[PDB]
């Protein structure tokens, strides 16, 4: 009984498929007008707990615009260090993860805190296989899998100025 | 609907 | 392995969850205008074919009003041209699921795989609901294979709940 399963596929299916093809394009005419990233970083942590505001989750995460256009709404996100500007994304909680959450409030489930981290696995290794046969392949989506204990902010900067190497040297 | 995931 | 596991907690957690506790009061708020059921009935057609409209699968089955607040719609049932029954019907969304994946060739997702997954999501489903407070009996799931009159099946339960009502 592995609840990560339906979770990660219906996520792709009814989620991911629908807004990543064109992501690129959307980023394209917002920085026609400074630079956002290419990729949607969907953030994964493995206690699955997902505040309803980034900016608490690290001070150095703050919301600096939502990306211009079934319609869903992308935002971008500015990453600080010494309150100075050091990288700008899409930034994204992993949505399903808070149904792991619920789940483990739920008596008659059934689901221990140590059943939710490990279904937080599972899905964070099926999103992993299911985008790699993807059309979309994650060259549109970054997964960041994270336990805190832990600057989230240097996570995803660290994740970026990778991608930015990488766009130099390939 | 279904719309579970943001919006 | 089984997708509908997933689907299954979802749709409990994610949607009936918070849409099944006050059904009732939204459902008795509206009747007291023509002094029509209490229970939201889910359709769980094994095909797993959704359509955008319900009218289509059944011309007995057409579109009413959409139960006010205090988005779910309630549907009148006709027979012979007169209606019969009145009720808030709606899908099983994670069912287009089921079927979207039968048509992404890199999931390995067969038509016997679907069948196989809306089977086990509806007795998922239902096993979730039996001991689910917010269930409360406000809830009953309409299972059908397709070969039948999506019409008369809903109004089978329908005058059957009345019946254990009285």
């Amino acid at each position: 009984f592995n609840v990560a399963h339906g979770l990660a596929w219906s996520y792709y299916i009814g989620y991911l498929r629908l807004i990543l093809p064109e992501l690129q394009a959307r980023i394209r005419t917002y920085n026609q007008h400074g630079a956002v990233s290419q990729r949607l970083y969907i953030l994964l942590p493995l206690d699955c707990g997902v505040p309803d505001n980034l900016s608490m989750a690290d001070p150095n995460i703050r919301f600096l615009d939502k990306l211009p256009q079934r319609v869903y709404s992308n935002s971008i996100y500015e990453l600080l260090e010494n309150g100075q500007r050091a990288g700008t994304c899409v930034l994204e909680y992993a949505t399903p993860l808070q149904t792991l959450f619920a789940m483990s409030q739920y008596s008659q489930a059934g689901f221990s805190r140590e059943d939710r981290l490990e279904q937080a696995k599972l899905f964070c290794r099926t999103l992993e296989d299911i985008l790699a046969d993807a059309p979309e392949s994650q060259n549109n989506c970054r997964l960041i899998a994270y336990q805190e204990p832990f600057s989230l902010s240097q996570e995803v900067l660290r994740h970026l100025r990778q991608e930015e190497k990488e766009e130099v040297t390939v | 609907p279904w719309s579970y995931y943001s919006y």
